């Protein structure tokens, strides 16, 4: 859930 | 076609050029599609990748990739949901989690980051051990 959204935005930022 | 391609917030020229950068034989891998989504400022999860794989497999035509990108918009995203997830772990109610506490959360559950990804992300945000997780969630969402 929320966790996945957090990880998703971190992956986006680090690209 | 039935997908929300019109709505896809993103420059469509970039959508196309990013596809041409990564495509082979007219198709783009899911890994490269998610990369492109990220370059466009979208945030796919494993749920999004699983959905598109279930429909079309590991390599997407241009149209299928457009459909994948529309799956990645996540209009419901907000900072409150992110903060509340971290707040679950802040049982002494300080407003802070340490880098180690954050690394553990991010690497143990969900779409787990590697130790190095988590550590690099946390180090990019702050030089201090204590992380204001509200500010962190605000930062990553933008
Ligand atoms: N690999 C994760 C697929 S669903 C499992 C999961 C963990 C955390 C969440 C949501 O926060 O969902």
């Amino acid at each position: 859930g929320s966790l996945l959204r957090v990880q998703a935005h971190i992956r986006k930022k680090m690209v | 076609s039935v997908a929300d391609i019109q709505q896809l917030k993103v420059d469509e020229s970039d959508v196309r050029i990013y596809f041409n950068e990564k495509s082979s034989g007219g198709k783009i891998s899911i890994d490269n599609a998610s990369y492109n989504a990220r370059k466009l400022g979208l945030a796919p999860s494993s749920i999004d990748e699983k959905k598109i794989k279930e429909l079309y497999g590991d390599n997407l035509t241009y149209e299928q990739y457009l459909e994948y990108l529309s799956i990645c918009v996540h209009d419901k995203d907000n900072v409150e949901e992110l903060i509340k997830m971290f707040a679950h772990f802040d049982n002494n109610c300080t407003g802070y989690l340490t880098k180690s506490q954050m690394k553990n959360i991010l690497t143990t559950w969900g779409d787990a980051l590697t130790d190095q990804e988590a550590i690099d992300a946390l180090n990019a945000f702050s030089s201090e051990d204590n992380i204001d997780y509200k500010l962190f969630c605000e930062d990553i969402l933008q």
